[PDB]
């Protein structure tokens, strides 16, 4: 079956930008909150306005591009505070330019492409017509990838084998793409 | 007004139709409204049929088994606010006792957000079974929501406010024993 | 005869893709995708560090 | 009176500024008003072509599509394309 526009997945708000990114944000998130805590505790400059609870909330504002209530009053925690800044403001840019491009142009890709394929994998089921030469050829066939695949196809329940050809078009059609 | 909603029918409405070319006319197929356990045919075989959908008998059958499994939360919201319900009159039988206003606010709340995540997951449900047939020029399809649907948005509304305002209720009792 | 058991298929492999040197490279050809990595935007954390 | 406009102060306003972060403390003096609303307005330019022509690159390097027919080189003259002499 031709690939078509997909069900989009639960989670498929994040694939613009890739795994080891998004880890990287959540490392580098607590990397700067532990550090503006830190020089802000031993160097003071009164009151320890910048916990560990609130150096957290801090960073988290100015990831989310939320305003924040507090601000840093030294010349070290500024520094902290304004390359953290410099930060978002690439990657949420980032986020929005890559969106621009999926968006406008599509393109769909084939699961398979070769018949090696199809023996690797358990997902889409196969089958032929059950007389005709086509069966017969991977019945005495001894190249080993085309074994793989007569050992599938006998032992498969239900059975993958059609009576027409029409039958086994109609089957492509209606099982969504698991069907070859 | 969920009473009313979850009991009838009336949530979706689906046409199917074909097209004349050149004539600038459409002449349907096939036309019915669904619930959440019964169908009605408007125009499946120009008759007033009622099936359930354990009863079937294509996409529309799909949409149909979709919409069975959306089924549990809007049974589950109505749970909470009989709950609710029942605690907001007996700490109205006896004003002493304060407790009985602040948790039947919390069975009001979540009514309703279960009755979020309730609708979220129907709409869902059946906007993802338009999107996987195969695309026609002569064959056109459509989609309605129903009153049914509109009082259970309306059913939210009222839950969430009277969850808030059993809260004020607590805290003035509270503040005046 | 040998076109229909095969043997003809089994010397063409053997000649072309055993004695190969690419060894396997076909396998290489399959993966495809498009997205921001960590080589676009590395500069952005060496500034940060 | 009371004024807390410093130098390192006004490094710091210009700083969150550009940034679009926000900023404790404000300008109460009408000069002082003038020049931070002129700089609101350069931010704001700057941001806005970041973002439009990073989409110009990602797209247009998503249309790039390679050949994989005899008819896609018919048609397309920036590749070279010959056989043997005889
Ligand atoms: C799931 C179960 C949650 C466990 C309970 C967590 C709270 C602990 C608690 O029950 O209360 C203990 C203290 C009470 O002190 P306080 O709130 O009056 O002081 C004001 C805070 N001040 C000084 C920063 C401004 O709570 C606090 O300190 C602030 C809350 C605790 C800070 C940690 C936040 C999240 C936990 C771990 C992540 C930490 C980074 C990794
Ligand atoms: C209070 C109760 C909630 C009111 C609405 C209840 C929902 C019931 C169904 C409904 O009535 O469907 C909302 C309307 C109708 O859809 P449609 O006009 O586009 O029909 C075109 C649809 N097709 C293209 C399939 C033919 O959608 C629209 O008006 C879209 C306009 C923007 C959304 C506001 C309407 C719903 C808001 C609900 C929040 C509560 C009120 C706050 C305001
Ligand atoms: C980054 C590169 C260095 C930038 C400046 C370094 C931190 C500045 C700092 O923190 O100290 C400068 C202090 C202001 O700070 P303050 O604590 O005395 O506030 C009291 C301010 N009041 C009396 C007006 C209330 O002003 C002073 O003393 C004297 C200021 C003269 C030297 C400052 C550097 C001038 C550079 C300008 C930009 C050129 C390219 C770089
Ligand atoms: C004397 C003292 C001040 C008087 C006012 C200054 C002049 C008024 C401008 C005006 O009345 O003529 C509007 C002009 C006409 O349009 P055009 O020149 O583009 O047409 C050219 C067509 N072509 C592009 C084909 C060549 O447009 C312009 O000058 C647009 C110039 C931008 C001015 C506003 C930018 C800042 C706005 C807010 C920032 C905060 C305010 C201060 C706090
Ligand atoms: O000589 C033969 N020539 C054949 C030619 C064709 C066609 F392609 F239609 F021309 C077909 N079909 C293939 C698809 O299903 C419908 C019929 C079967 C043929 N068979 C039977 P085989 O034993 O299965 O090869 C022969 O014997």
């Amino acid at each position: 079956k031709k690939p078509q526009k997909s069900k989009p997945g639960v989670f498929s708000f994040l694939d613009p930008l890739a795994y080891e990114i998004w880890m990287c944000i959540v490392f580098a998130y607590i990397g700067v909150s532990v550090v503006l805590f830190l020089v802000s505790r031993f160097s003071p400059y009164s009151t320890n306005e910048f916990g560990i609870f609130n150096s957290l909330w801090f960073s988290l504002g100015a990831f989310m591009q939320q305003g924040c209530d507090i601000s840093p009053r030294s010349l070290s925690g500024r520094i902290v505070g304004g390359v953290w800044w410099f930060f978002t403001l690439i990657i949420i840019s980032s986020y929005t330019a890559n969106l621009a491009a999926f968006l406008t142009v599509e393109r769909m890709v084939s699961p398979i492409e070769s018949a090696e394929d199809l023996s690797k994998q358990t997902e889409i089921a196969y089958g032929t017509l059950d007389s005709g030469s086509t069966k017969e050829f991977f019945r005495r066939s001894k190249i080993a990838v085309f074994d793989k695949m007569w050992t599938y196809m006998r032992s498969a329940e239900p059975s993958v084998f059609v009576r027409t050809t029409a039958e086994g078009v109609a089957r492509v059609r209606k099982s969504k793409g698991k069907y070859a | 007004l969920l009473g009313i909603a979850v009991s009838t029918d009336y949530w979706l409405y689906l046409e199917e139709g074909i097209i004349l070319p050149q004539n600038q006319s459409t002449e349907v197929k096939m036309s019915l409204h669904s619930g959440l356990w019964r169908v009605c045919f408007l125009a499946g075989e120009e008759r007033g049929r009622c099936f359930t959908i354990e009863y079937v008998m294509e996409s529309t059958v799909n949409v149909l088994k979709m919409i069975r499994s959306a089924t549990p939360f809007p049974l589950v919201s109505l749970f909470f606010m009989f709950i609710g319900f029942i605690l907001s009159n007996i700490g109205h039988i006896r004003p002493h006792r304060t407790i009985l206003a602040f948790v039947s606010g919390i069975f009001f709340i979540l009514s309703g957000l279960s009755l979020v995540v309730g609708l979220v997951l129907y709409i869902s449900s059946i906007n993802d079974e338009m999107l996987n047939r195969t695309k026609d020029a002569e064959t056109y399809f459509n989609y309605k929501y129903g009153w049914s649907f509109a009082f259970a948005a309306i059913s939210f509304l009222l839950t969430e406010s009277a969850g808030v305002m059993s809260v004020y209720l607590f805290m003035k009792r509270y503040t005046a024993e | 005869k040998l076109s229909e058991q095969g043997v003809l298929d089994k010397l063409k492999n053997k000649w072309w893709y055993d004695k190969g040197e690419c060894g396997a490279k076909d396998s290489g050809s399959k993966e495809k995708t498009s997205a921001l990595s960590l080589s676009n935007v590395a500069g952005v954390f060496y500034i940060l560090v």
